[PDB]
């Protein structure tokens, strides 16, 4: 059952035969070794991904797979907010629900319903045996259930250990295993104490016991355009990517522009950033929040375009509050927070730090 | 017997060892009732001042409202608000003069209104309730003006703003028995009925001296609004009630508060708030002790309670503390308030027994008033 | 210190809530935050108005009108609170009444409380 | 009740100034003036920044980060006064410095000292100058 | 052995004796002089505060000063005026924050120049006397601003304005040591030099790291602006001394005024001011005790009196009391002062004997901070 | 001497010869039945006196002899204040330099000079007899010295007990011989607690052992110009009494229109009031100080015109710090102030309190 499901949804995870043109797996833009993230340049260079076909640009980030399973499924707390589910923003509510869509996204694995997945699985023996064992004979015969236990066993499979290890520096820190350097320790300390554990933090206090550096929410976060990865999506220069408010039943105003709070895990490797991988650099992501508390000329720039970071794609909802903290973050503090944000790298992925 | 920090720390402890999470924030304080009580800090002729919001049966501070120089309180009957008026300077207790009223929200205690009274016109003296009084239907603050002359302020609170001035004779405090209509006590021996309008001459009568010109008349009488009775007592416990129920005055008889031979031996009346009035038992509490007759602002160490009808003595308490104000909440089974200007602290007494029940200390520096709303 | 004893005047120490001239003061002595015994602190305004008591000195045998003024536009200074009320009748008779801040007539209608100076304006009569 | 003795943290009643969360408070105790261990006062704003101590529990034997956070914008309480300084550190290291008045990011501007609330928002690590 | 109190009642009776009339009036304070001595008073937080004026020869309180929320003190050393940066807000403790410099004639105590602080740019902080700062030339006033970063506000009293906000580093305090220049302690162990003109970012220089990260340098250093002496206490005890007399940063031998063995049996500086210095004497006087190393900011009952050139400890003072702070007179055999935040109490000591001479009590609500003039 | 040169001054203040047409002694202005005020109505009533010329009117109102003795000599003390002197405007010193004035004036007693004096001093062997005693043979010959004794005797006579006897109600209460009606204790104690303590009381503080109810100082209390005497003493329509600043020797401008606090000893029996006579009851007069505090539109009325005030005739250096006393005088406070000023009616004036009541 369990582990028969997992193996085979990291069979599936790989296999192209998944996409149109059999070009593209899960793994082409989730590449594990890239924290599940796409490493592959295209017209908007990282931002984002390539699909199937060869010229389909998306219009946000590829994020990494690695913790994904720690976020609750989408839900709105009882102090109406909004909390988990996935995409960046929120549209799929699981990730058992998420894993059909980029099969069926034009823009990414193209093909052209359940019934053409189902063939695909079909056309591998190896998967008529995987499958009929854990879900009974026939089951690809049907494409509804072909597709709801490729999406089961996918899920299944992201939520093993593998994605979610919990073995980065701060885990080995928190069990008492290694110590923070100095600069890694104003990091955290920092990290603690200014605005970024409002957001990035599972809890409001107390302990958490699997932290992953979000608490799930849903912000504004006064973000600009990435105008080469939005020329390269083709969903046009009028478009506005309203965030959490595209989920199909979200309809309350305050909600566009915001999305899901990404874990901080591996974020020292899964460049670039934001939900539109607007920002190359991890350093550069910090600075954008200096931007609301800084009255310095250098806060209003983009230091990797040298020109002013751009108006919000969405100017509503910005969460002021907590990002006009009245303190802003000198470069001593920068560099500590990059050091510490860097600690959340998984074991495996350290050798990338370079 | 366990306290509330006891209690406080078994069950954050709990919370830690449950994992349980909860989101740090402003809280509410719980709903105005019967055993809320306000204890206002004048501190002494203090530039700024504080009144702590208590839970007289848990004896917690529930919240607390900053104020200005010697603000007056007033706290709706009915819960629904509270207000005062206050005093404050440009440069702490120099410059420009601001008087103003603010209401505020009883469980949030955020400020719903803020009105600018003009020209400065508070009356500033230790803090005497009836000097600043909230008509009935809680439209309506009055404030006690002194110079040039006594007058009146009149401050719309469901409009937010002040409204005028009135003049009135040489008269003090302030009794509001209806929405236009106020009592006041003359300097004749009288008192004096006030009826205003938003604009005239105010209707001004005055009764049948009530005293003579050497029976002195103290500067904290109860007034229950919602009883209309006004009780008064004298220098010597000798206890002036007076019906107002009416819309006019009726004196009711007097009683002594002390006996004779208590009289002979010494027994006085004396503090800030020396005495209080239960509505619904129709009770008078008095501060009393063996005191010099000059020595009636300091605090007495006995309640004397009496039968307001027949001025039969019920109890006398010992307080067993430094007593400068009683009040009582209004409720069944009440409880007495007993605040201690020295001791700085509310030491709640049952007020059928006398005993101490609990007490709520650090009420800042020099706390004299103790306001309950009658919420019945 | 028994607080409901009969006051008992000295003619001494000015800085006591004994001293015969305090016999009806109410608030703090001014000598004790800069000014003197008929004399306001620096920066304070002195007020014109004033009430009265009549104070017995035991130094003559005789009893003065002290009419006490206070020093205002500072906040209250907190050094020696004193509160008698000797003759003290309430609000209606204002002239010996004590709570009332008594400032009106100072300068830069100077109204918040620091101190009370304690003249002697007369002879009992 | 002797001042400069070690301090002897209780996890019995949080009023009193030797609660062992209260490490590194500087002020008053906001479960004395309306609020909790941690929530703040009503008519108060609760502030966004904070100071850090690591705190000994005494009854699991842990240390724990707590964040502390100061309700702003009313005159002091004057009632738990409080002042420990377990870890604490001079200006120039603000994160672990308590006569910092931390009212940043208080709604309304709110900057002046209520009281401080001392929640926990890890289990230290630790500090290098304080474990 | 006769009081002030009975001195001045003898006086008093003898002018009524004499038939001698006289003024009420507004006194003049006594001319500043080497033993005026200003306590201020932060009042735990208190919305606002008290600073007193003394005559420290006298043990008199010869006047006082209102301020706001942690105002900075500052006293010019020539006598000529006193100032703070404060803060008041328009209810109390709540609404539009104003901060503002106050300059005061130090005779009649009155203001003699208002200058507003635009954007509110103060540091509030428990009061740390060289977070603001008068240049030698007594003609402009530097502030530190922490939000959103370090930063150095520039006010010119004698134009009475506020110039422009200097951008620094990673910094605290400011020492200036020229009309344009001052030094600030960095977070990396460093001083910074902050030399500003009228326009453009200032010129910075850091020092050599001077300290490790591990060496705690109090919030209290005593800095002589006439002597260009930085002195700056680590928690244990140890002294850096910094002389910046030429312009530019010199680090003197550090010094311990703890001795090993002392330290080894629980003895460590603690309280607020914990450092005075002497200037002409050059002399050192550490507030110390047996304490745990996190108890820092417990009062101390001893003090200890060390050559600043030697290290030798010339005198420990068991003082009597629980002293919070210290500093001294800077004439010829100098006071100690010894401001017991506790006892609200000013204990006024021969500072070569440390007998206590007189005190001074009555310090408001939780003095913290003497200041003197350095006037020869 | 002092008994005979008090003698010598009491004839020659009822001698109606120091007057050139004979008609009027310093009695006939100061009438000692009358407080020693004017009771004859000029063209301005009772607010400035008629002199020997009948028809020459006085600008100012002629104030009480009695308790002139007890004002010192005119001064400026250490505050800068000036203080004491004789007549409203203190331009004389005291009362041996003022005696010789109305002698003089043609607007009152109007002889031409000295000599003429003199030589009605030498007309009468009483004179001759009683000026020689005191002051040697030959002294009526002189006119300085003759004019001078003339000075001397009637300054005196001034200082007999007859003028400053202190039997006045007040007196009488303060000794323990009497007290005095609620009313007048009330009045008192405002007295003393009120501003008129400010400029009505000797002493700034403790206690004065010969109270004469003024502080001898110059204050403008911002009066109005009386027309009708300012029309009768024909001193013009732009004419502006300066007060003190018209002493010989004060140029401070600061001292324009400021009048020496009169002794409200006999104030009961001696209106019209002010230097100018301008306000007939005594009731008026207090109520004017409700001018600078009370809010109400009928403070700034004068209750015997039903007009304003007026303008003051010098509208600056008004004594405005204690005038703005920030508290109005009710009504009872007025009464009770009237009855406690009539309890400074000397023992014999209080037949006249009568009629005033
Ligand atoms: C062509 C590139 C590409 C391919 C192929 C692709 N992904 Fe994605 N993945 C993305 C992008 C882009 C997003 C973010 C999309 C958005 O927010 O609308 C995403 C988001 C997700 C998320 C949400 C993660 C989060 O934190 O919100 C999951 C889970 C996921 N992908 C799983 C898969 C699986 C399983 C497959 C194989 C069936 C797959 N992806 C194939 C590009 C791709
Ligand atoms: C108000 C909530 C909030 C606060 C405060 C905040 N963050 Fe974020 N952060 C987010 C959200 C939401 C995103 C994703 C925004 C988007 O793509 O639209 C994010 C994105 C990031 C990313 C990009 C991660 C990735 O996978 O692309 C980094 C790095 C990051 N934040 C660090 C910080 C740091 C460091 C702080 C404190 C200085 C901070 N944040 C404060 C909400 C917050
Ligand atoms: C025509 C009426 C008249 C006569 C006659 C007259 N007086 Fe006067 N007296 C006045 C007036 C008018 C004043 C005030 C004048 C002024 O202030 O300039 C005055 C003022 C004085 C004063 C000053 C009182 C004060 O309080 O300032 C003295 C003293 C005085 N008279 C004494 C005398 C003596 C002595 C005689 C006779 C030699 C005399 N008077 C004759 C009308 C007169
Ligand atoms: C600022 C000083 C000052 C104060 C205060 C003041 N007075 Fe006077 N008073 C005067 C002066 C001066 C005069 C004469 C004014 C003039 O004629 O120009 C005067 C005149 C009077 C007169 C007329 C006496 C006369 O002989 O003509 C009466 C009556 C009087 N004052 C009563 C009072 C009373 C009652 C008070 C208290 C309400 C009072 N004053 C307060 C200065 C003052
Ligand atoms: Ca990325
Ligand atoms: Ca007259
Ligand atoms: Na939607
Ligand atoms: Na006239
Ligand atoms: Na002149």
């Amino acid at each position: 059952a369990d582990d028969a499901l997992a193996a085979l949804g990291a069979q599936l995870f790989v296999d192209p035969a998944l996409s149109r043109n059999a070009t593209q797996s899960c793994a082409t833009c989730h590449d594990p070794a890239r924290a599940f993230t796409d490493p592959r340049e295209g017209k908007a260079g990282l931002a984002v991904s390539v699909g199937d076909d060869g010229q389909s640009h998306g219009d946000r980030n590829t994020p990494t797979l690695g913790y994904a399973a720690l976020v609750p499924a989408f839900h709105r707390d009882a102090n109406g907010k909004y909390k988990g589910g996935q995409f960046w923003d929120g549209r799929a509510d699981d990730l058992k629900q998420q894993a059909g869509q980029p099969m069926l996204n034009p823009v990414q694995m193209a093909m052209p319903d359940r019934a053409a997945v189902a063939a695909r699985l079909r056309d591998d023996p190896a998967y008529r045996t995987g499958f009929e064992a854990l879900f009974g004979k026939g089951v690809l015969d049907d494409p509804e259930r072909a597709f709801d236990a490729a999406a089961e066993a996918l899920a299944a499979y992201q939520a093993t250990g593998e994605f979610s290890p919990f073995d980065s520096k701060y885990d080995r820190v928190m069990r008492g295993e290694e110590k923070f350097t100095p600069l890694e320790e104003f990091g955290y300390t920092v990290f603690i104490t200014w605005n970024c554990r409002l957001c990035h933090m599972q809890r409001k206090q107390g302990v958490a016991e699997r932290e992953t550096f979000t608490n799930f929410e849903y912000h504004n976060i006064g973000l600009p355009v990435n105008e080469t990865a939005r020329e390269a999506s083709g969903l046009g220069a009028d478009h506005v990517d309203h965030g959490l408010l595209a989920r199909p039943g979200i309809e309350d105003p305050a909600q566009s522009g915001r999305f899901k709070v990404p874990s901080l895990r591996n974020v020292a490797v899964t460049g670039p950033y934001m939900h539109n991988g607007v920002f190359t650099d991890l350093r550069t992501a910090i600075l954008f929040y200096n931007k609301y508390t800084s009255r310095r000329p250098e806060a209003k720039i983009n230091p990797e375009t040298g020109a002013p970071w751009g108006e919000p794609e969405v100017a509503r909802n910005l969460s002021l509050a907590e990002l006009q903290s009245g303190l802003m973050l000198d470069d001593g503090r920068v560099d500590a927070l990059v050091a510490f944000l860097e600690t959340l790298t998984d074991r495996r992925y350290e050798p990338l730090l370079e | 017997q366990e306290t509330q920090g006891q209690a406080a720390a078994r069950a954050a402890a709990a919370d830690l060892a449950a994992g349980q999470d909860d989101e740090p924030r402003i809280l509410e304080a719980p709903a105005p009732d019967a055993r809320r009580v306000y204890v206002n800090d004048p501190a002494h002729f203090a530039a700024v001042t504080q009144q702590f919001v208590i839970d007289g049966e848990a004896g917690r501070v529930i919240g607390m409202i900053d104020g200005g120089f010697l603000p007056n309180p007033v706290v709706a009957d009915d819960g629904s608000f509270i207000a005062h008026a206050s005093t404050v300077f440009s440069r702490i207790a120099r410059g420009e003069r601001t008087d103003y009223v603010e209401v505020f929200d009883p469980v949030t205690l955020l400020p719903t209104a803020d009105i600018e009274l003009p020209d400065a016109p508070r009356f500033l003296v230790g803090t005497y309730p009836w000097m600043t009084s909230l008509t009935p239907d809680g439209k309506t603050l009055l404030f006690y003006q002194f110079s040039p002359a006594p007058a009146v302020g009149v401050v719309d609170l469901e409009g937010k703003a002040f409204k005028r001035m009135l003049d009135v004779p040489d008269c003090y405090h302030i009794f509001p028995t209806a929405p236009d209509t106020f009592f006041m006590h003359c300097r004749d021996g009288s008192l004096a009925k006030v009826a205003f309008g938003t604009e005239g001459t105010p209707e001004i009568t005055h009764t049948e001296v009530f005293h003579p010109e050497d029976e002195f008349l103290i500067n904290h009488p109860a007034y229950s609004q919602k009883a209309g009775r006004l009780v008064w007592p004298t220098y010597t416990g000798k206890i002036h009630q007076i019906d107002l129920s009416s819309g006019d005055a009726k004196f009711l008889p007097a009683v002594e508060a002390l006996t004779e031979a208590e009289r002979a031996d010494g027994w006085r009346p004396g503090g800030w708030q020396q005495v209080a009035y239960h509505r619904a038992l129709d009770r008078i509490y008095l501060l009393v002790d063996q005191r010099d007759e000059w020595r009636h602002k300091t605090a007495s160490r006995f309640v004397v309670v009496l039968d307001a009808k027949t001025g039969e003595r019920l109890a006398k308490f010992e307080m067993g503390h430094e007593i400068d104000s009683i009040n009582v909440s209004q409720d069944e089974k009440p409880l007495l308030y007993a605040l201690s200007t020295g001791d700085k602290t509310l030491y709640i007494h049952d007020a059928e027994s006398g005993e101490e029940l609990r007490s709520v200390n650090q009420l800042g520096h020099g706390p004299q008033v103790i306001t309950t709303a009658d919420m019945g | 210190t028994d607080p409901r004893a009969k006051w008992v005047p000295q003619d001494n120490d000015i800085q006591a809530c004994d001293y015969w001239r305090h016999c009806s003061i109410d608030g703090n002595i001014c000598d004790c935050s800069g000014g003197s015994l008929t004399n306001c602190p620096p920066g304070t305004k002195l007020a014109t108005a004033s009430w009265v008591a009549s104070c017995y000195n035991p130094t003559d045998g005789q009893s003065y009108l002290i009419a006490y003024r206070d020093c205002c536009g500072y906040n209250v200074s907190g050094r020696c609170p004193c509160l008698n009320t000797e003759g003290e009748l309430p609000v209606y008779r204002p002239e010996f009444a004590n709570d009332i801040i008594w400032c009106f007539g100072a300068e830069d209608d100077a109204m918040t409380y620091h101190c009370t100076i304690s003249p002697i304006v007369g002879k009992a009569s």
